[PDB]
RNA sequence: UGGGCAGGGCGAAGCCAGAGGAAACUCUGGUGGAGGUCCGUAGCGGUCCUGACGUGCGAAUCGGUCGUCCGACCUGGGUAU
RNA sequence: UGGUAGUAGCAAAUAUUCAAACGAGAACUUUGAAGGCCGAAGUGGAGAAGGGUUCCAUGUGAACAGCAGUUGAACAUGGGUCAGUCGGUCCUGAGAGAUGGGCGAGCGCCGUUCCGAAGGGACGGGCGAUGGCCUCCGUUGCCCUCAGCCGAUCGAAAGGGAGUCGGGUUCAGAUCCCCGAAUCCGGAGUGGCGGAGAUGGGCGCCGCGAGGCGUCCAGUGCGGUAACGCGACCGAUCCCGGAGAAGCCGGCGGGAGCCCCGGGGAGAGUUCUCUUUUCUUUGUGAAGGGCAGGGCGCCCUGGAAUGGGUUCGCCCCGAGAGAGGGGCCCGUGCCUUGGAAAGCGUCGCGGUUCCGGCGGCGUCCGGUGAGCUCUCGCUGGCCCUUGAAAAUCCGGGGGAGAGGGUGUAAAUCUCGCGCCGGGCCGUACCCAUAUCCGCAGCAGGUCUCCAAGGUGAACAGCCUCUGGCAUGUUGGAACAAUGUAGGUAAGGGAAGUCGGCAAGCCGGAUCCGUAACUUCGGGAUAAGGAUUGGCUCUAAGGGCUGGCAGCCGACUUAGAACUGGUGCGGACCAGGGGAAUCCGACUGUUUAAUUAAAACAAAGCAUCGCGAAGGCCCGCGGCGGGUGUUGACGCGAUGUGAUUUC
């Protein structure tokens, strides 16, 4: 059994030294060294707690090097907020200023009365 | 072939040969995966599929073969019993036919 | 097969700290780690984060309350006095 | 650290375009998502912050300001909570009964936190072991393991 | 690297100025032209045998040729 | 600010099934693995032989036997008194 | 400088033997053979700290390596460390530390946002100057206008931190040197090109038509009901959000690496008998494209009790469950480019040498596993513990503005390519029973990664494979006493001794059984019993395909017969037990180097002070500082010490 050892002077297993086993072409177990694992980006509603779908989920420094539409989705808020708190709150500023209005006209109503 | 494994060439409790929860889980595997191949296949249906996973879940049945004698004698007392059931509806549907068309007729009769 | 017959949750403490004591952390035990039914959604989905905050796992919504408990005798009496203090002062 | 929990309360700045966040001290009863009003017309209900010359006498309040504009430095403990008893229009000022049984004159000008501060009974249960005792602690301050003075040297 | 699957995209690759010189390697069953650029040695991938000498005749004579083998 | 801690024992809450009962509920067989829990390695420490040595391997070490070994656990580096 | 005295000693970790070579000389160097050890938590292979030439080759044997040495980590000669991608360099954590200020006789001290005029920046507009085909733009100089920040700056070779892998090469260096494939960042007048923004509609005409001229209009993209997708698809000051960026532990599942089994090949071991036998090898990088495989707290149709779906456990469902259809993320797995050219195993020729020399072949088919390690994913438990910031990057709301009037179109492009560069410092070796610290080649101490086969519960102990070594600063000859380290002892069984000190007895697993007491959790492996080997059977515990048939694959449990000189956890591993007293609740800590305890500590209990111009305390000093990012469920000062009774 071939027995491997580091690759580089970090000789301690922290988050950033981690690594993973591959064969090379002459036939031998070699240490590769991988990045550690992206997330994709939360959505801005701060109640889903499901990460936003769509966007490539890798480390923060490799989104320079990405096209624009692998970035983001075609919508409002795209990218940065669920479509499902999207949805709700075109709902809901749609509702509150329909009802600002209600409320004026009852003013406009009591004003008449008055 | 058996040989080198009796009471007297074992260390380790029984538990650590082999686990409980390793022998549980596999019959939960064996006997659920058992129970939906017989739904898809629909031999039982989905409310005797749910008591039988619940009793499974209740450890009442230590093997398949005793599980799924236990299913082919519910379904042949069942059918039985849905004979008897259909018989009796077919001769009180006979009965209230009879008195209908009786009626009927004497209403034609007036 | 109930395994015991007077000690609860409080059981995992062995033969320590005392009875009186275990019988009197029985009960707070029992009380913060049983899910308690959500005022927002209905389900009883209420569990203590943290000392004093409660959250609903589908609401997900944090709720300010009692280290031990939901809402305390003495939250619920507060509550219920200032509502009365707004109306006779409001009318 | 803190008996208390806290909440983040995010409000919109009236002299420009941004929307400031800040830390209060969580009143049982409130809840994320909840509108928290404060200000002198404020309204009388769990969460909100009014000054004390406004509120009725006997009612409980929380995180209750000393002097005006002080933000807040009585009753902020877990459980506690002060209780107004009487005013004073003239010379504009109110007495307190504090949790610690004294009642202390204050200035009619300072807000307090309508409620009582959540997190109570955390006192009720014992806590069991030294584990516990030196988790506590070990958040707060290197202050737990108190040796008695007797068993010193003199 | 990358595998072009048509002709005449490998022909204008090859044609490219990018390419210093193009390879053929041609093993059991198989024959590959291999083009260097400067960024991607593209590999071009057939089986005809009598078109890829089509092929290796209708190569641009600007380009340095090396057979392997 | 990082790293590390074999294999087993006892079996807390929670949950399932069956039996009994008018109810309250009570029993049996299971799953579950909580514990400043137990045996026990690595590590940490040093009880006894008051063993060995005692101008020594050593200005405090060595052998067997030893306490603990999921947490008031052990440890590196930075830093403060 | 003597006697001691050629004395004490050169005794911790099983062990060496034979033949040859160099050499003047060999128990000690080298080679070959044999016998051994370390036994994958190593006497192996590689790091960090530390050391600094100890690393490599040749020569010498003056001195040292407590014997000797042909040997050396000794001495003398010359070499050896090559980076955009490995680290430092960048950021900031706990902290440290200037300016303002205050204090101080004074060197200086305090203090880090506080008793501060703390901005050297900018979209845009205007004035004026220069250069280039003075078109248009760039550098500016001046003015208008806009602008928060949290404190200059230091602080990690284990925290964050974009981006290099494969083969080969040396006496010594390889992610650095050669070869081949890549990738990140920065830059750009005429953008070097292609593509997007793109070229359509209406009307008047000509032409049989296709199609061609003349006028207006639109054109900062397109598609699907959706999750969202497509190759790009303008955009400022401002604002929001995300990533960076999270504890410990348990269970489970997926994927790799290692191990195992049945075969094909190639090469070696045995062949007095047998063995279609036994041992080694039997592969593909990074970056792309494609497809498996996992996950979704993503969506569409429709709405359920006779409740349903479902895990090892759970859990979920009119806030939309089962059943279909889709969408997204990871895709380290497989195929392909790379890539068989290279590498490897064999057989054969060459250069008689100097050779990445030349050649043939093969580098294959399969199956499972509570197997071990790594990683990914799901879920759950615990906290009076909630488990880090910053640098940096991205997305989103907004339309302040720009671009052209129908084309040679433009502004603008996070799309495919092209062109150039990436500075400075370390890079050898040792890493530990001989390269470090202990005065030394000192049994002491010194932070980590990789971990095969058998037995076995096991990373326990024992044996073996790869790898390493010569028994730990000497050898030979005898086997006296007294010793140190192991044992064995008839009969008695603690009669010895302060004292069962030491030694000894039990000991694993399976099937039975388990008391006084109790805080009801325990005592408990209580106590006390029986079985254990080998061989041959039987019964039971499942998948895949088409209550049935066929084919597969594993480990177990129970029962029975036969048998051995009653031996059978046969080595190793491996608890003596009970009855009571005192003290201490327990877990834990304690006098490094004589005292590990009844001592200390601890949860529990009971007091005291303090509502902030405050209590306790520090400070020479200050509008000083710690508690305090604190407010009586808090902080500080004491006593007692689990529970019950008082
Ligand atoms: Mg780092
Ligand atoms: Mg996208
Ligand atoms: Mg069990
Ligand atoms: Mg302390
Ligand atoms: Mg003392
Ligand atoms: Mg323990
Ligand atoms: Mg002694
Ligand atoms: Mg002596
Ligand atoms: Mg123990
Ligand atoms: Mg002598
Ligand atoms: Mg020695
Ligand atoms: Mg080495
Ligand atoms: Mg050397
Ligand atoms: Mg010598
Ligand atoms: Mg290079
Ligand atoms: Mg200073
Ligand atoms: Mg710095
Ligand atoms: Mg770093
Ligand atoms: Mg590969
Ligand atoms: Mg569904
Ligand atoms: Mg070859
Ligand atoms: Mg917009
Ligand atoms: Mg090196
Ligand atoms: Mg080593
Ligand atoms: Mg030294
Ligand atoms: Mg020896
Ligand atoms: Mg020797
Ligand atoms: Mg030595
Ligand atoms: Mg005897
Ligand atoms: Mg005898
Ligand atoms: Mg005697
Ligand atoms: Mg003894
Ligand atoms: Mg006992
Ligand atoms: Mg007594
Ligand atoms: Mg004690
Ligand atoms: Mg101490
Ligand atoms: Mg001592
Ligand atoms: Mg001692
Ligand atoms: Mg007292
Ligand atoms: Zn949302
Ligand atoms: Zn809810």
């Amino acid at each position: 059994v071939q027995r491997l050892t580091y690759r580089r002077r970090l000789s301690y297993n922290t988050a950033s030294n981690k690594t993973r086993l591959s064969r090379t072409p002459g036939n031998r177990i070699v240490y590769l060294y991988t990045k550690k694992v992206g997330k994709a980006p939360k959505s801005a509603c701060g109640v889903c707690p499901g990460r936003l779908r769509g966007v490539r989920a890798v480390r923060p420094k490799v989104l320079m090097r990405l096209s624009k539409t692998k970035k983001h989705v075609s919508r409002a808020y795209g990218g940065s907020m669920c479509a499902k708190c999207v949805r709700d709150r075109i709902k809901r500023a749609f509702l509150i200023e329909e009802q600002k209005i209600v409320v004026k006209v009852l003013k406009a109503q009591a004003q008449s009365q008055k | 072939k058996g040989r080198h494994m009796g009471i007297g060439k074992r260390k380790g409790t029984a538990n650590a040969r082999m686990p409980e929860k390793v022998t549980w889980m596999r019959r939960m595997r064996i006997l659920r995966r058992l129970l939906r191949r017989y739904r898809e296949s629909k031999k039982i249906d989905r409310h005797m599929y749910h008591s039988l996973y619940l009793k499974v879940k209740g450890n009442v049945f230590k093997n398949k073969r005793i599980l799924m004698e236990h299913i082919h004698k519910l379904k042949a007392d069942k059918a039985r019993k849905k004979l008897l059931a259909d018989q009796a509806e077919a001769r009180r549907s006979k009965t209230k036919e009879a008195r209908k068309r009786r009626e009927e007729r004497l209403q034609a009769k007036k | 097969a109930k395994r015991t017959k007077k000690v609860g949750i409080v059981g995992k403490y062995g033969t320590r700290y005392g009875a009186s004591l275990r019988k009197m952390v029985k009960k707070i035990e029992i009380s913060q780690h049983a899910k308690y039914t959500c005022s927002f959604c209905g389900k009883t989905k209420m569990k203590r984060r943290a000392v004093g905050i409660w959250h609903c796992g589908s609401c997900m919504k944090t709720v300010a309350g009692g280290a031990w408990t939901y809402n305390t005798t003495s939250a619920v009496t507060v509550k219920s006095a200032i509502r009365r203090l707004k109306e006779l002062k409001d009318q | 650290g803190r008996g208390a929990p806290l909440a983040k309360v995010v409000f919109r700045d009236p002299y420009r375009f941004k929307k400031r966040t800040e830390l209060f001290i969580a009143a049982e009863g409130i809840h994320t998502g909840q509108f928290v009003y404060c200000g002198k017309k404020a309204q009388l209900n769990i969460g909100n912050v009014l000054p004390v010359g406004t509120m009725p006498e006997g009612t409980i309040v929380c995180c209750l300001e000393e002097k005006p504009g002080d933000r807040g430095k009585l009753a902020r403990a877990s459980g506690n909570y002060a209780t107004v008893i009487s005013h004073n229009p003239e010379t504009k000022k109110t007495r307190v009964k504090l949790p610690s049984g004294s009642k202390k004159v204050i200035s009619s000008a300072n807000r307090a936190v309508v409620g009582v501060v959540a997190g109570g009974g955390r006192i009720d249960k014992p806590i069991l072991k030294a584990g516990r005792a030196y988790h506590k602690y070990k958040a707060k301050r290197n202050c737990w393991p108190r040796v008695r003075g007797v068993a010193m040297n003199p | 690297p990358r595998k072009i699957e048509e002709i005449k995209d490998f022909l204008l690759t090859a044609r490219r100025k990018d390419a210093k010189s193009v390879k053929i390697k041609k093993n059991k069953d198989n024959v590959k032209f291999k083009v260097r650029c400067s960024r991607y040695l593209y590999t071009l991938v057939i089986t005809d045998k009598e078109k890829a000498e089509k092929l290796k005749q209708s190569l641009p004579p600007g380009l340095a040729v090396k057979e392997l083998k």
